[PDB]
């Protein structure tokens, strides 16, 4: 099943799409691309620019084949999320030289009023329910599914005219907070849709933060014989899961009411729970293909495929975790000679001590992480968030770090932090684990050999 | 017309309530373990005062029976209970048992005692003098027997038979149930042979604390349809009628549910109830402006104090023994130390992580300021004539180019002359940082240069300010003095002033520094940012650029009772307490004890706490002074803010260091588990060998660093074959830039030596020691 | 056992990052990338931006269980075997 | 013994990648490149391109047998010598 779902090289599909849209410079004279956007004028140059070049390919109003294989489904859609003027309080002694400040993005401080030349949907607020949208959880914050949206055209000239009209009557002012661009392609050669979403965040403090998402999906599954084979395998997997559930329930109900001091029964229930969640997600997702049917009967409208991509990502994560745990479960059966039994005995005997020391090790690790976050968290770009500090220290263990950046943030306490971290991490904490493991292995082997040879 | 209103907040989160609740739950988690240990100590077992005087009276005839006796006697922080003992005689008729046990009856020399036997049948006519005790270790009793006779099993009163009055019956209970029913101060005063389990009491106490917090949070976040419960009359400052009036009401209304569980299933019910209480408190905590969280904390503290002193005091109106006593005393000491440390940790966490929302915004603000000011272009200038074009093309459009985050104050340029015009080295090879430094000029100069006609020069010295200076340049330390140029207010006049300075040789002659720096405000996140741009000039044609953007939050001392103020005063009190304790110990328990570790860590902690508190207070005062100076008038006055940012950074660093020390000490105290005490022991048992190994490693690293820089200095373009491959450089700059010209600072040497020590596996030698030690300690706790 | 765990991690990384990173685009590529991770010559920016959750988790868990639990077991086995062999030969 | 095994791998690398990679052009280049690999300075791009099979095999086997077995044998000797010296000193 995992080989079937992880199909042949679809890496090149998303690679070509990304390199077409992300790595292309915004203009023949500029050197900036989407990945390195700097300001709002750069965004405007990209919109009427590399985006239009990569979207419409020339070959009554013929359709667009992006690589002469990828078919552009419907039209792309652009959307904007902005806050309102007056959602922001300033000190009364400063209300003489400054008049306008805009709060950070929040559902309570959103703007829901017409602005500019109020003619169409680009200057009128449309609710999330009316847009069939949902949250996104971007980088700065989690954005709603509503805003001011515009549906582009099928040809390049009309889309360029629409973008020029949007730019002339200023559409991205200081009140804007997020911008989304969405579209999809088919690529009929293989059977694999692709959904593209580009997001640009305008934080209150200033700047531009870009992000992208290219996701391949399969919604017409049953086409070839391998598809029927995969369906049969999925049904067999469902039968296996049902059998495991029945066995687990029967073998916990008849006796063994404790059932949890084994670690080979908790793993089974974890695997069962994850697999049942995956089955439920797949069942709920595969039946919601009504958007495809709605689009196929009218191919001049934006197709909504974001929910399917989100659920596909969730299903992929769940399946990966489930297969990892199923592979881990193999340790229960590798006991077939005196050599492999004593290693398992050593691991099981040293697990308690390893956990006991790992508690202290993680406490010290988090002390280092919090100190680094509080000291370097505003200047280094690698300690800006707590989890980023944890990952940075884990990379420091590997030696994948730049010492130049940490010392120039603080001449003192900079070298001290790195020096003490490396010393106390490689000279003390790394050796106690070895001491414990070696002592446990030595005692296990010694007692086993002495009781076996004196019997 | 009150009902209830749903807060319905944004996605923001308030960390004060969450931190307080987490601390209050983890402290109970530790309480449960300690109290369970003490309970199992006193579960089955344990169910000077005694001297060598005649404690038996065998002259009586038929004056005894098989029963038990007891003696109730209280005193100054001393009490007792009942007694039960027997031997082979099984308490025969008129048995004279001159013996005493190791009872906890450590009473004083007071004339208050009540001795009562057990009415084994009818009323006994026994006439025994007393259990006489005169002096064994401390002489806590008196050698006098009253031989008073009471009724059947009646408590015969005496000093060191029909008295039934409130002056004796009820006043006797003023010391009996005084601290047993006072549930707060009763976890270490539980009389034995009772069904309390010492875990129900702690569960009820945490129930009370959690419900106090929840009620106060609900009142401050939901019931606010009367006086906006914010700003109008409920100011953050203590008004004495809004902070305590809510705590008392919350305690009164929460007693009815607390009294419902008193003396099974109560444990789970209390667990789920405190879970829902903390959940609702966290949910309502989001709608909390920063000025009302301190009020909520004060209300909670006042409610706890009132419950501890207001209602519970009136609630009552409705061989092997020495080691056991030492162990229980140690447990009590550990318990109170745990409480004090938990309070200290909560105070430190509030001091450091009080404002965690601005920490994420400050980084983005400073990054945006750097990227919008063309930091790379400014940092790459080397000639003293491109600064004016850079200002013309970058800085001026940034100040008067109306956009987000207004400047809030005009910029300024400050120069030092040095009066010692330097002869520059011919261009080409670099010079070692800077050289040929003299003194700083102070005289005045008119338009152009030195030319006084009537009075003082047009370009006055503008003497340095008392507070806020010492930028700490690349190879020099400056102040806040120097000739200043206002740069103008409007864009048009700024161009004229810049041209006037360029044409009149304002900088070309000496050119020591420029000091371009104004300010910047961001009201969306409420953060200020001090921007400093400096051109340090070692010699003519040699330029060193420095850019520093420091974001901070302007918290003023005049704002009232801010959270930093409360944390600072609490830290000062804690530092005073620790200093007094350590000074008392150092003065009483001998002298000259600084020879060993343990008398240094406490002093370090005291110094760190005092430094944190004083730095925070100084930052608040400096911010208040600077704001008061700036507000009085802003036509063109500069009123820099660099000192406030530096003080804020120092305070944050000190708080982080204190929290680090507290977390390390918390990790240290994990040894109290039976099987987890070995690890730290080995770490303190292998210290000399580790110190010898690290001395050898220091010598080897110094040798390598000497070897690894005497041949990378030979950079040119080809070092060697073996020395190029078998060489280690610490992480960063994988492809070596070579040629350490005036950049072989101390830090890179330590970096490269320490990293080379690891790669070659020299640090793994520590295992060779540690393993052996771990094999010895673990064998000394199995057989013996 | 070491290679069982290695292959489990490689399969997890192939399923998670198999379409975006290009260092996990193939199973053998996943194995080679995992071997290179020990050497500490990876990016971690592309793999963190490919999956904000379950991406860093994989990296941190792999590093912890690979430097702290697995290398020390090899060295413990070697140490014990060497000590036993030396003692046996000395007694001989 | 370690140098014998090191020379075996160096000769294998010279005979396989000695004409495309430019890091194995001569024998001393192979030796120095392997030493640099031990200190974590791998490239793995030219190695992969020059030979899709027997290229990754060499790298994986070298890393496994160098960072898990061979370099873990010096520490066993040092540990046993330390244990014997300490025991002798304590007994005497
Ligand atoms: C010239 C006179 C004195 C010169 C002195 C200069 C010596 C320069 C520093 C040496 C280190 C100190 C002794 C360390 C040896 C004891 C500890 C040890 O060897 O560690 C093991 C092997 O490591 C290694 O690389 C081992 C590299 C070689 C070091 C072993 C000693 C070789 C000595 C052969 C002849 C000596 C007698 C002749 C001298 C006259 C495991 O490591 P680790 O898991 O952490 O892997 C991490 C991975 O990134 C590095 O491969
Ligand atoms: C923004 O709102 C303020 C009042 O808060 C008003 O003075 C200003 O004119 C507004 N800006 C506009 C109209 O763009
Ligand atoms: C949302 O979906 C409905 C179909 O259920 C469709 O009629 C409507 O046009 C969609 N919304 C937009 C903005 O197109």
């Amino acid at each position: 099943l995992t080989y079937g779902m992880m199909s042949s090289n679809v890496y090149y599909y998303t690679r070509m799409m990304s390199q077409l849209f992300l790595d292309t410079p915004v203009s023949k004279t500029e050197k900036t691309n989407f990945k390195t956007l700097s300001s709002m004028e750069d965004f405007w140059k990209f919109t009427e620019g590399s985006l239009l070049d990569g979207l419409y390919w020339k070959m009554a109003d013929n359709r667009s084949f992006i690589f002469y294989e990828n078919l552009l489904l419907g039209v792309p859609r652009i959307r904007q999320l902005r806050v309102r003027n007056g959602s922001c309080s300033i000190p009364q002694d400063l209300r003489d030289e400054i008049k306008e400040c805009y709060d950070v993005y929040s559902v309570s401080s959103e703007d829901r009023a017409p602005f500019g030349p109020r003619n169409g949907t680009a200057w009128i607020y449309t609710s999330e329910k009316d847009l069939n949208g949902s949250s996104h959880w971007g980088i700065i914050a989690t954005y709603s599914g509503a805003g001011y949206y515009l549906d582009l055209s099928r040809t390049r000239e009309e889309t360029a005219a629409q973008v020029a009209s949007l730019k002339k009557n200023v559409w991205l002012d200081r009140g804007t907070r997020a911008t989304f661009i969405d579209f999809s392609v088919y690529n009929a050669n293989i059977n694999l849709f692709c959904v593209v979403r580009l997001l640009v965040e305008f934080p209150a403090t200033g700047g531009v933060i870009p992000s992208w998402q290219f996701q391949p999906l399969k919604l017409i599954r049953y086409v070839t014989t391998f598809d029927f084979f995969l369906a049969a395998c999925e049904i067999i997997f469902c039968f296996f899961i049902f059998y495991y559930v029945v066995e687990e329930i029967l073998e916990i109900r008849i006796h063994k009411l404790h059932y949890f001091r084994s670690f080979w029964n908790c793993l089974d229930v974890v695997i069962v729970v994850l697999s049942v969640v995956a089955i439920g997600i797949n069942i709920y997702r595969t039946s919601n293909v009504e958007v495809l049917l709605q689009f196929l009967e009218d191919q001049n409208t934006f197709p909504n495929f974001e929910h399917l991509a989100y659920w596909q990502i969730q299903f992929n994560n769940i399946a990966a975790v489930t297969v990892f745990f199923v592979w881990i479960k193999l340790f229960k059966f590798i006991n077939f000679n005196r050599t492999m039994s004593q290693l398992s005995t050593t691991m099981s005997r040293c697990a308690k001590d390893l956990f006991g020391f790992a508690i202290m090790f993680f406490i010290i690790f988090l002390a280092y992480a919090q100190l680094a976050y509080l000291v370097f968290g505003t200047q280094v770009d690698d300690f800006s968030t707590f989890q980023e500090c944890i990952f940075t220290q884990f990379r420091i263990i590997l030696g994948d770090i730049n010492f130049a950046e940490i010392e120039e943030a603080n001449r003192v306490l900079g070298p001290i932090y790195f020096t003490t971290f490396v010393f106390f991490m490689f000279f003390i904490l790394l050796n106690m684990f070895l001491a414990i493991i070696n002592d446990t292995y030595s005692e296990v082997k010694s007692d086993l050999a002495q009781q076996k040879a004196e019997m | 017309h009150v009902r209830f209103v749903f807060p319905e907040p944004t996605a923001d989160v308030n960390y004060i309530v969450m931190l307080t609740c987490a601390v209050c739950l983890v402290t109970y988690m530790v309480m449960a373990a300690i109290l369970h240990k003490l309970d199992q100590l006193d579960a089955s077992r344990g169910r000077r005062f005694k001297y060598e005087i005649l404690v038996k009276t065998g002259w009586g005839r038929g004056s005894g029976t098989t029963a038990h006796v007891g003696i109730m006697l209280y005193g100054v922080d001393s009490r007792s209970g009942h007694r039960h003992l027997d031997g082979d005689r099984a308490f025969h008729r008129n048995s004279l048992d001159i013996f005493r046990i190791a009872t906890p009856h450590s009473l004083g020399s007071v004339w208050k005692i009540r001795v009562w036997h057990d009415n084994k049948g009818l009323s006994p006519a026994w006439f025994l003098q007393h259990v006489i005790v005169r002096d064994l270790q401390t002489a806590r009793s008196a050698f006098f027997l009253v031989n008073d006779w009471l009724s059947v099993e009646t408590e015969a009163n005496g000093g060191l038979a029909a008295l039934l009055r409130f002056r004796r019956l009820l006043v006797a209970e003023l010391q009996r149930g005084f601290f047993d029913k006072h549930i707060w101060l009763s976890i270490w005063d539980r009389p034995p042979r009772s069904r309390f389990t010492r875990i129900q009491r702690a569960t009820c106490c945490v129930l009370l604390i959690c419900l106090f917090l929840g009620a106060n949070a609900v009142w401050y976040g939901a019931v606010g349809d009367s006086a906006y419960s914010t700003g109008h009359v409920s100011r953050l400052s203590p008004l004495s009628v809004d902070t305590v009036a809510v705590g008392l009401v919350s305690s009164v209304v929460v007693y009815p549910v607390y009294l419902a569980i008193l003396f099974s299933l109560a444990h789970g019910l209390s667990l789920l109830l405190v879970a829902v209480a903390v959940a609702v408190s966290g949910w309502v905590g989001a709608s909390f402006p920063p000025g009302v969280s301190v009020a909520w904390l004060l209300s909670s503290s006042a409610s706890f104090l009132a419950s501890f002193l207001g209602w519970e005091p009136l609630k009552v109106l409705l061989f092997l023994a020495k080691e056991e006593a030492r162990k229980v005393k140690r447990l009590h000491g550990m318990l109170r130390s745990l409480l004090v440390y938990m309070l200290f940790l909560l105070v430190t966490l509030l001091a450091s992580y009080g404002d965690a929302s601005c920490h994420g915004h400050a980084y983005r603000l400073q990054s945006a300021i750097k990227q919008e000011l063309h930091s790379r272009a400014f940092l790459a200038i080397t000639r003293s004539e491109e600064l004016w074009p850079w200002m013309a093309h970058v800085l001026l459009p940034y100040v008067h180019g109306n956009q987000s985050s207004p400047e809030l104050g005009p910029p300024r340029l400050r120069q030092v002359r040095l009066q010692e015009a330097l002869y520059p080295d011919p261009p080409g090879p670099r010079v070692h940082t800077c050289s040929a430094a003299g003194g700083f000029s102070t005289s005045d100069y008119d338009v152009g240069w030195e030319s006084p006609h009537n009075g003082s020069g047009t370009w006055a010295y503008s003497a340095p300010d008392l507070l806020g200076a010492w930028s700490w340049g690349s190879c020099a330390v400056y102040d806040s003095g120097g000739y200043v140029q206002e740069l103008g207010l409007s864009l048009e006049e700024s161009r004229d002033r810049l041209r006037f300075l360029q044409l009149h040789n304002w900088l070309d002659n000496r050119s020591r520094a420029v000091f371009l720096e104004l300010t910047r405000y961001s009201p969306a996140v409420g953060l200020h940012a001090a921007v400093t741009l400096r051109l340090e000039f070692p010699a003519a044609g040699r330029a060193l650029a420095a850019l520093s953007v420091r974001p901070f939050a302007l918290r003023r001392l005049s704002a009232g009772l801010s959270l930093p103020l409360l944390t600072s005063v609490c830290l000062l009190l804690f530092a005073v307490h620790f200093a007094v304790a350590e000074a008392r110990t150092w003065h009483r328990e001998g002298r000259w004890r600084v020879l060993r570790l343990g008398a240094w860590a406490r002093w370090l902690l005291v110094a760190l706490t005092a430094a944190t508190a004083l730095v925070r207070l100084a930052q608040l005062g400096a911010a208040d002074r600077q704001w008061t100076r700036f507000v009085r008038g802003r036509p063109r006055r500069f009123t820099s803010f660099d000192q406030v940012a530096q003080l804020s950074s120092a305070a944050r660093g000190l708080a982080a260091s204190l929290l680090f020390l507290l977390l390390v000490k918390a990790a240290q105290q994990l040894r109290f588990v039976r099987q987890w005490s070995v690890f730290g022991k080995t770490l303190c048992r292998a210290l000399p060998e580790l110190l010898g190994v690290t001395l050898g490693l220091v010598v080897l690293g110094v040798a390598y660093a000497q070897l690894a820089i005497l041949l990378v200095s030979s950079c040119v373009d080809s070092l060697w074959s073996v020395a190029q491959a078998l060489l280690v450089l610490c992480p960063g700059t994988g492809l070596s830039t070579l040629c350490p010209a005036e950049s072989w600072h101390l830090s890179p040497l330590l970096c490269v030596g320490l990293w080379a020590l690891r790669l070659w596996g020299a640090l793994r030698l520590g295992a060779v020691i540690l393993r052996w030690r771990y094999h010895a300690l673990r064998g000394e706790l199995y057989r013996p």
